[PDB]
């Protein structure tokens, strides 16, 4: 079975360089021809380069010309792609592809890609590892359908991507909602996570929210607590 | 250059004929042959169709292409609900001397019941005002179809400034999911007496309106 399977490079500075590997398996490598194709987050595949079997010639996409390089160790059994000059349009998903064909694509004839493998993700930004901050969301007393109540936690302004927001040392699970975060403006990020529970739970129970952003090494736990306004959650049961 | 320009949408009920075409020049399909790709979004794509009209064995008898000159065509011949998956032609450019990818067509399959929002809207956190800051988050959940709008007001005046709104997602609740993240001063906040998320969703609106002086 085909096996192709990209190694390379994640968040880098515009400028910066990266060197994605692809190493196959399940075939004779030296006998198809190689693609590197990517794809910027939310739009289509992009075609970036193709090298013959023999690596005796290779093509790149206008784009990427010049800066890029398709490289391969018919040896080793890996396809390279040497990405100099990093800008920040360079972002996406870079796939490793085969050309099924007889190990070229030319006038006559072009296979294509048959296989493809995974992706590797690599980021180009203008923009540097920020911790999150984060400002707990607290609980309203309005009165919401009956649907009870929801509260939560503001992870903002954060880099890279991902951020891990378990609720109260994950004993909390499936009130639970964490949101896909929103690329902001700034080139940084924000989620959030929103515990909906029953507005009579809310003030016997002790709703903690453990954040953790690895990459900058960030541990923040929030207490999630209402209003003093509440005085039917803050007061004592009477 | 990519011109492969393909339809970016199409619906069709389960069991149907649904066509997909795609119309490039006499250079990339006037010259080499079309391929069609599967493609779960983001996610490694798979050979659906070769050699204009090919299937790679393993692909369901019900998936046909065709070429046609300077132009070539993807027919779905019995419309299941799997088949919402993203759609890429492409073709080897002997101009360019490059693989000309399309521009994708995503198969939506048109059963499935109108979800509605389920908008739920946080105020600026006090810590948050504290750091100098206001933040308005604006959540909105199990909708469906993926096509919201989300509309900022405030007393009774629509509001664009710092509103940075996430595009509908895809929550395995097999609906759709967005956020909205309108940004102030901790000064302009409490200038007003109330603002709202109003979020429209196949017609229908929904706000939810939310008030700096709650206690008060």
């Amino acid at each position: 079975e085909v096996q192709l399977v990209q190694s390379g490079g994640g968040v880098v500075q515009p400028g910066r360089s990266l060197r994605l590997s692809c190493s196959s398996s399940g075939f004779i490598f030296s006998s198809y021809a190689m693609y590197w194709v990517r794809q910027a987050p939310g739009k289509g595949l992009e075609w970036v380069a193709i090298i013959w079997d023999d690596g005796s010639d290779q093509h790149y996409a206008d784009s990427v010309k010049g800066r890029f390089t398709i490289s391969r160790n018919d040896s080793k059994n890996t396809l390279f792609l040497q990405m100099d000059s990093l800008r920040p349009e360079d972002t996406g998903v870079y796939f490793c592809a085969r050309d099924g064909g007889h190990g070229f694509c030319s006038s006559a004839s072009c296979f294509g890609p048959d296989y493809w493998g995974q992706g590797t993700p690599v980021t180009v930004s203008s923009a540097s590892t920020k911790g999150p901050s984060v400002f707990p969301l607290a609980p309203s007393s309005k009165s919401t359908s009956g649907g009870t109540a929801a509260l939560g936690c503001l992870v903002k302004d954060y880099f890279p991507q991902p951020v891990t927001v378990s609720w109260n040392s994950g004993a909390l699970t499936s009130g639970v909602h964490t949101f896909p975060a929103v690329l902001q403006s700034s080139g940084l990020y924000s989620l959030s996570s929103v515990v909906t529970v029953p507005s009579s739970s809310l003030g016997t129970q002790t709703y903690i929210c453990n954040v953790n952003h690895k990459p900058s090494n960030t541990k923040v736990d929030k207490r999630v607590e209402p209003k003093s306004c509440d005085k039917t959650h803050t007061c004592p049961p009477c | 250059q990519s011109v492969l320009t393909q339809p970016p949408s199409a619906s069709g009920t389960p069991g149907q004929r649904v066509t997909i075409s795609c119309s490039g020049t006499s250079s990339n399909i006037g010259s080499s042959t079309v391929n069609w790709y599967q493609q779960l979004p983001g996610m490694a794509p798979k050979l659906l169709i070769y050699r204009d009209a090919m299937r790679p064995s393993g692909v369901p008898d019900r998936f046909s292409g065709s070429k046609s000159g300077a132009s070539a065509s993807l027919a779905i011949g019995g419309l299941q609900s799997e088949d919402e998956t993203d759609y890429y032609c492409a073709a080897w450019d002997v101009s360019l001397n490059a693989y000309v990818f399309g521009t994708g067509t995503k198969v939506t399959v048109l059963g499935q019941p109108k979800a509605n929002p389920t908008v739920t809207l946080f105020p600026p956190s006090s810590e948050e005002l504290q750091a100098n800051k206001a933040t308005l988050v604006c959540l909105i959940s199990d909708f469906y179809p993926g096509a919201v709008t989300v509309a900022w007001k405030a007393d009774g005046s629509p509001v664009k400034a710092g509103v940075e709104t996430t595009k509908p997602s895809k929550q395995s609740n097999n609906k759709y999911a967005a956020s909205s993240y309108l940004s102030l001063t901790p000064e302009q906040w409490k200038s007003h007496r109330s603002y709202s998320c109003q979020v429209t969703h196949e017609g229908s609106t929904v706000e939810k309106t939310v008030a700096p002086t709650e206690c008060s």
